């Protein structure tokens, strides 16, 4: 667990872009966006 | 142990608590069957 | 090739590329009044001099991580990669540490660095790690080597977080190459010799006339004037002049004759400049050009040596003493020399 946490904190791009980083706010907005992507079929593979 | 406190603090700084409770509060719909490939 | 020892003043310098332009910065801190650390542009010193007095840091002790853990449970040593160093502020006297607060809401994973009074706890020490492939763990550090600082408790790198207008250093998880530049290696600096980067006072051998400025009895227009005084002013605070050497490496070296240096008034924070249209005045760092502020010390009145030496890599040789030394100030552009006058009219001369 310690080394996995070390690697995940040294490489921040392993987390989601809408949760970690100077873009998306956090997990709340990330998963609400995910729900709305699930709801609208215009963002999938036809 | 101190490194345990450090790891817990890192995890808390990563994932806040308000975010956690807001994500818990979604109140998924419970259905005529539905699809299990969603939330 | 010189190995970093213990109890020596160093500078934590780093490189930053902004506007596709390179700049070199200190790790600096005011200390008294502001705990957090900031940056100081050590480069571009021809027009604005940096504040080396808050740029520099001293290595208090140098112990390994396991010896530090044993100290937690309970001469001049050399510096090796992997040790857990202790950085103390030279002026403020406090110790550089990792604060448990987060000021920048952008990087929600880092902490802020600053100065603290006590050294207890593992939240103040730092560990050096190699930054290049040529160098590994366990070898001796030399001058100019790039290293990485990691906190002991926070376990976070001394990151140079780039911002829109907040060039602030944090303890983040992104490595930042922090080069070290020595200042004073703690050599055999005898009691009484002149060392660069120091503040001092200048008196006369037979008149005890000290180079001062008017006190706070008037405004800054009056305090900007420079003159001589005597009596109790020798022990005042408005009569201290600090010599800032131009080079940032080994700025706390022994002052040799004929080298340029800036004259700063630590009481107001202005630098002693010379404009040809008048006498000398005090101008802030924003316009303190080197060609107008850099003065030098000579042993005689002549111009035998002007373009001789540019730099010497080392602590230097003990030349100028505090006890018996008769120096002459000389400007790099005009080459004028100090002279006392009798501009004071006879109306209130004896009392003023």
């Amino acid at each position: 667990a310690n080394v996995v946490v070390r690697l995940l904190i040294r490489r921040p791009e392993c987390f989601g872009p809408a949760l970690r980083g100077e873009g998306g706010n956090g997990l709340l907005a990330a998963m609400e966006e995910a729900i709305k992507i699930a709801e609208d079929p215009s963002r999938d593979g036809p | 142990k101190g490194e345990a406190i450090r790891i817990r603090s890192i995890l808390r700084s990563l994932i806040p608590l308000g975010d956690l409770v807001g994500v818990i509060s979604i109140a998924f719909q419970m259905p005529e069957p539905d699809m299990s490939a969603g939330f | 090739i010189q190995f970093l020892r213990t109890d020596d003043e160093v500078v934590l310098q780093c490189t930053a590329t902004i506007h596709k332009e390179q700049q070199k910065l200190c790790l600096a801190a005011e200390g008294f009044g502001n705990r957090l650390c900031f940056l100081e542009s050590t480069s571009n010193s021809k027009n604005v001099p940096p504040d080396l007095s808050i740029c520099t840091f001293v290595l208090e002790q140098s112990l390994s991580v396991r010896a530090l853990q044993e100290m937690l449970a309970n001469g001049h040593r050399t510096l090796l990669y992997g040790h857990a160093i202790l950085l103390r502020h030279s002026y403020s006297g406090m110790y550089l540490c990792c604060l448990s607060t987060s000021r920048s809401s952008t990087d929600k994973l880092a902490f802020d660095v600053g100065l603290q009074e006590d050294t207890t706890g593992e939240a103040c020490w730092w560990t050096i790690h190699p930054a290049s492939k040529q160098r590994s763990e366990g070898e001796k550090v030399r001058v100019g080597d790039d290293l990485i600082l990691v906190s002991v408790s926070s376990e976070r790198y001394l990151h140079l977080s780039y911002g829109n207008s907040s060039w602030h250093v944090d303890a983040a998880f992104q490595q930042t190459l922090w080069s070290v530049a020595p200042i004073s290696s703690g050599s055999e600096a005898a009691q009484g010799y002149l060392i660069g980067g120091d503040v001092l006072r200048l008196l006369h051998g037979h008149m005890d006339e000290c180079l001062t400025v008017p006190s706070g009895e008037h405004g800054e227009e009056q305090r900007r004037t420079v003159h001589y005084e005597g009596g109790a002013v020798s022990v005042h605070a408005r009569s201290l002049w600090r010599l800032e050497t131009l080079r940032v490496a080994w700025s706390g070296s022994h002052i040799r004759w004929g080298q340029p240096f800036r004259l700063r008034h630590v009481t107001t924070g202005k630098y002693l400049s010379l404009m040809e249209d008048k006498n000398l005045l005090l101008m802030d760092k924003e316009k303190a050009d080197v060609k107008s502020t850099a003065f030098a010390f000579r042993s005689s009145k002549e111009k035998l040596d002007v373009g001789v030496r540019k730099e010497v890599d080392g602590m230097g040789t003990s030349e100028i003493k505090y006890g018996d030394s008769i120096c002459y100030i000389q400007h790099v552009d005009t080459g004028l020399w100090l002279t006392y006058q009798a501009v004071d009219v006879k109306s209130a001369r004896m009392g003023s």
